[PDB]
């Protein structure tokens, strides 16, 4: 649960 | 005793004070604990991209092969990106930057040609280094400071790089706030580009764009002229800054607002970036969180409500409903 939320993308950048 | 390398009247003019990012050795202590710590710093003698400090324009149209490069044009000095494929969910969104795919030495008769006859339209390449280089960029390639940047990686746990952006820019580009969701050590090559940092405990005074926006992560906020009614806390805005030239490398850490623009008359620029997935969560977590850890998790809810609503577009009325007269 905290874990879920704490979870990040990768995007960086134009689109990811 | 070559002179200043650049000053004052190069830089544009902003509304908000800034304090220096720290310049220092690789070999300082005080600049493991700054990248430890993941806070900036600008690293002077990494020899990072040594190789490549030789490039320019005639050298890379010869030798960087005949592979697609991304050109971005713009109208204006701010050159703001858009996920194309965000374009859907908010259908009241024109670009104002173009995107084309050309030949290298297409892209340096571009400038020519600007340059020339005076136009004011503005370029930026921005192209993922890949196998299509030729010979002797592999070789400039494989000369970086591996040793180094592994040895970083290592220490700091980070995931794998992702990752080389190359960028050149004609002087006067700007790349408007935002942030990334990875590591990334600035290498630059040629030029000068002024770097102002922030914060990620300063989310309150940037105003990112919704999650499910093209613009998803930069600031709304016109620097050069802030809306003070619609962004309030932009009044209060801090930032940490510097000037990197050939040579410099600048750490700047995940979640940290970034605001780049090459020199006001000071030629072309390059830089290769260097883009690492962070660490993973910890096993264990540390309360109360760190401020990425927040922006990770606010990011996590407007992503979930656009899924579960089955529309980002009823992420802002649910977010509302929620909190008027209830949290506020
Ligand atoms: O160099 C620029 O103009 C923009 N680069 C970045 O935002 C980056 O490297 O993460
Ligand atoms: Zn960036």
């Amino acid at each position: 649960v905290v874990k879920l939320l704490l979870e990040h993308g990768a995007d960086v950048x134009a689109q990811d | 005793a070559l002179g200043p390398a650049w000053d004052e009247s190069q830089l544009r003019s902003y509304s908000f004070p800034t304090r220096p990012i720290p310049r220092l050795s690789q070999s300082d202590p005080r600049a493991e604990e700054l990248i430890e710590n993941e806070e900036p710093v600008v690293l002077t003698d990494t020899n990072l991209v040594y190789p490549a400090l030789k490039w320019d324009l005639e050298y890379l149209q010869e030798n960087i092969g005949n592979g697609d490069f991304s050109v971005y044009s713009a109208s204006t000095h701010k050159f703001l990106y858009y996920d194309e494929k965000k374009m859907a969910n908010f259908q009241n969104f024109k670009p104002r930057s173009n995107r084309e795919e050309m030949k290298f030495h297409e892209f340096v008769e571009k400038l020519q040609d600007i340059q020339q006859r005076g136009g004011e339209e503005r370029l930026y390449l921005q192209q993922t280094l890949n196998d299509t280089v030729g010979r002797k960029i592999v070789m400039d390639f494989l000369g970086f400071n591996w040793n180094w940047i592994n040895k970083q990686q290592g220490k700091r746990g980070w995931g794998q790089l992702t990752s080389n952006l190359l960028l050149i820019g004609m002087e006067g580009n700007v790349t408007p706030a935002h942030y990334d969701e990875q590591q990334n050590f600035f290498a630059q090559i040629k030029g000068y580009k002024r770097c102002i940092l922030f914060p990620p405990d300063q989310f309150e005074c940037l105003y990112p764009y919704p999650v499910h926006h093209p613009c998803d992560r930069q600031s709304q906020v016109d620097f050069d002229n802030p809306d003070y009614e619609r962004f309030p806390n932009f009044q209060n805005v801090v930032g940490y800054e510097t000037v990197v030239g050939p040579g410099d490398v600048l750490y700047i850490p995940m979640y940290w607002w970034h605001h780049i623009e090459s020199l006001l008359n000071g030629g072309i620029t390059i830089t290769v970036n260097f883009w690492y997935k962070g660490a993973p969560t910890p096993k264990r977590i540390e309360y109360p969180l760190k401020a990425h850890q927040k922006v990770a998790i606010m990011r996590n809810i407007e992503k979930m409500l656009g899924e579960a609503l089955g529309n980002p577009q009823e992420v802002g009325p649910l977010l509302n409903t929620m909190i008027k007269g209830r949290y506020n």
